[PDB]
């Protein structure tokens, strides 16, 4: 009753993503939309166990680099991605060759998990850079080239372990890239007309909703005390910023982008409505005691 | 004769060699049909990359072990 | 008392995505089983991993076969080094004796084995989790393996809270109709009871002291006293002032956005106007 939903057993949509439509895929697969046009998948979706994952193997591997592989699946215009797998690789931080030990790996761990019951495929791999920001060198370029031509589906995932620590937030990058021949920012490196970037995304069932709100519940000083919507304030001028450029965009087109640009001004507004409420919440609660 | 190889991301391919057939002349044949380069090329027979020197001898087999390909695939 | 168990935010996760990649595949949902892997280090044992265990079903009992984790200990071997068996996992409720028989085999294979239990359907505060050690009675006759139940830590490494939060802020709210305001005013609602549960637990005690039940310690009303007198917290002009500041300068940002969803409703209203009353 105070929780009003609860669940028992119900679900929506957010739960029906994890499963295995095989005629969908087969027909999908067969169609082969994304062969006829350069600008396809733009929506990258990776769920959350994926990204501890890849998040440990890259501590784990140190101020060394280290290297995997991830599982999932295409929808659509969209991509899933909901598993990660490491690899036994070893070599100097700044180059990791892939030797026959995950040669030898990668279909084993293949056959164990279709043996579990797991019947996802290859995706991608992931490859972390500690420290020199995430942009894909020219032998990853190279690698996506042969990956992409001969492979179709795929995507590449770098991260920025010592970033990552340092800053406290992720640096999960998911990169696609234009096949040869097709032309048509000193951060993103020296081959950016040649590989191009994409957006992320993440998504977790609800039985996996239900725990991590139970777990993240033992947090309530933070939560009573964090008074957000002050820590974040580059971020929200950042947001405004943006918004101001898409609104000009936007005018500059209506002489479509109009529903991006009341999407995005209404999460930025939901959010700072939010930071007010926990506030005046906070008042109440704290303030009007006691006279 | 009648050989199968299934890749990672779900590509059939089937061949046919006589058993005494040289690596090398596999590896041709199945760049012949796919379009692999002709020295990138990782094989795998029932858990075991197989040997480019060691020239299949005898293929004591009807269907059902695949040998899977694999794709060279390095960052730096 | 026995060993420390610490667990992290990881195993967790491990158990829902298996059960609910089970649910959706065979749709009424199944008992899984799998593992559990970590380190010792004297009287302490740590999980940092779990992988899924294949288990056949002879009858109607559960057999955990030993060919399929011989391969697959070495194979993981590789990329983990010092990390070792320690002991497994499975949804249910209440330790039923098929967990007994199923732990028996598990006993064989490593003499003192962890357990682990999670229960999909709890309806209470507590962790569904439990962590279970195992006992050999000593009692002659069928010589029952006797869960002792320890205590669960929340271990973490540095990237734990980072991702979590990262996770957790968005959780999908704005694609399943769950509504935003069902989560924030929700997720801050078990914090606002959690702190009512310990004032009224404390206002019990000094309830209780006051009548005459518990002994009159007195150290512990002076603290009790200290934090009566804290009550109103920061009543000066000073912070009322930056409050109402920070209350206008969210309602104008509101108003702009506001402004902007009002104006693409009056776009798409005068787009489908154009075409309906008016020709071209």
């Amino acid at each position: 009753t105070w929780e009003l939903a609860n669940n028992m057993q119900e679900a929506q949509s957010i739960d029906e993503i994890y499963k295995y439509d095989k005629k969908q895929q087969q027909e999908i697969l067969a169609a082969k939309p994304w062969t006829k046009d350069h600008h396809y998948f733009k929506y990258c979706k990776i769920s959350a166990l994926a990204l501890l994952k890849m998040v440990m193997h890259a501590r784990s591997g140190g101020n060394l680099a280290v290297m995997g592989l991830m599982l999932g699946k295409v929808d659509g215009e969209t991509m899933i991605i909901m598993d990660s797998f490491a690899l036994p690789v070893e070599g100097t931080e700044t180059r990791v060759n892939a030797q026959a030990a995950a040669y030898e790996y990668m279909a084993a761990y293949i056959e164990n998990a279709k043996q579990v019951g797991r019947l996802e495929n290859a995706i991608g791999w992931y490859h972390s850079h500690p420290g020199y920001g995430c942009w894909l060198s020219g032998i990853n370029v190279s690698t996506q080239m042969l990956n992409q031509q001969f492979q179709e589906p795929f995507v590449a995932v770098v991260i920025d372990p010592t970033r990552t620590i340092s800053a406290g937030k992720v640096n999960l990058g998911a990169f696609r890239t234009y096949p040869k021949g097709y032309k048509p920012i000193e951060d993103f490196g020296v081959h950016c007309k040649q590989y191009y970037a994409l957006e992320v995304s993440y998504f977790k069932s609800s039985l996996d909703r239900k725990l991590l709100e139970l777990l993240w519940n033992k947090y309530w000083v933070n939560t009573l005390s964090s008074s957000s919507l002050l820590t974040n304030a580059d971020y929200t001028t950042g947001q405004v910023f943006d918004l101001s450029e898409k609104l000009e965009q936007s005018e500059a087109q209506l002489g479509d982008k109009l529903a991006k640009a009341t999407r995005d001004s209404c999460k930025t507004t939901i959010e700072a409505i939010h930071g007010l409420m926990s506030q005046v919440i906070k008042d109440k609660l704290f303030n009007q005691i006691n006279i | 004769m009648l050989i199968k190889v299934k890749t990672l991301t779900g590509k059939e391919i089937e061949i046919d060699i006589e058993p005494t057939d040289k690596v090398e002349r596999i590896k041709e044949r199945v760049e012949e049909k796919e379009g692999i380069p002709p020295q990138q090329q990782r094989l795998i027979y029932s858990g075991k990359q197989m040997n480019d020197e060691k020239t299949a001898a005898d293929y004591k087999i009807l269907g059902g072990s695949v040998l899977h390909l694999v794709l060279a695939l390095r960052g730096g | 008392g026995s060993v420390s168990v610490a667990l992290h935010p990881l195993v967790i996760l491990n158990i829902s995505d298996h059960w609910i990649r089970m649910r959706s595949q065979e749709g009424r949902p199944v008992q899984v089983i799998g593992a559990l892997i970590g380190k010792q280090e004297g009287r302490n044992i740590e999980v940092m991993n779990s992988f899924e265990l294949l288990s056949h079903t002879v009858e109607e009992k559960i057999i955990i076969d030993k060919e399929y984790y011989y391969t697959k200990e070495e194979q993981f071997k590789q990329v983990f080094k010092e990390l070792e068996f320690l002991g497994w996992y499975t949804t249910g409720g209440p330790p039923d004796p098929s967990d007994i028989h199923v732990h028996k085999q598990v006993c064989e294979i490593i003499e003192s084995p962890l357990f682990l239990k999670l229960n999909p359907m709890t309806k209470h505060t507590d962790l569904p989790v439990s962590v279970f050690e195992s006992v050999i009675d000593i009692i002659n006759g069928e010589a029952t393996m006797l869960f002792a139940e320890l205590t669960y830590t929340l271990a973490t490494e540095e990237a734990e809270r980072i991702g979590v939060d990262h996770v957790a802020r968005m959780t999908a709210t704005g694609s399943g109709e769950n509504s935003t305001v069902a989560e924030h005013l929700i997720a801050q609602h078990s914090a606002i009871k959690m702190l009512h549960s310990r004032v009224k637990l404390i206002l019990e005690y000094v309830k209780a002291s006051e009548a005459g039940e518990v002994p009159f310690n007195h150290e512990i009303l002076r603290e009790a006293y200290a934090l009566c007198h804290c009550l109103p917290v920061l009543s000066t002009d000073k912070f009322k002032t930056d409050f109402y500041d920070q209350c206008n300068d969210v309602g104008l940002m509101a108003y702009l956005g506001t402004i902007t969803k009002t104006c693409n409703t009056m776009n798409q209203f005068v787009n489908k106007f154009n075409v309906l009353y008016d020709r071209q």
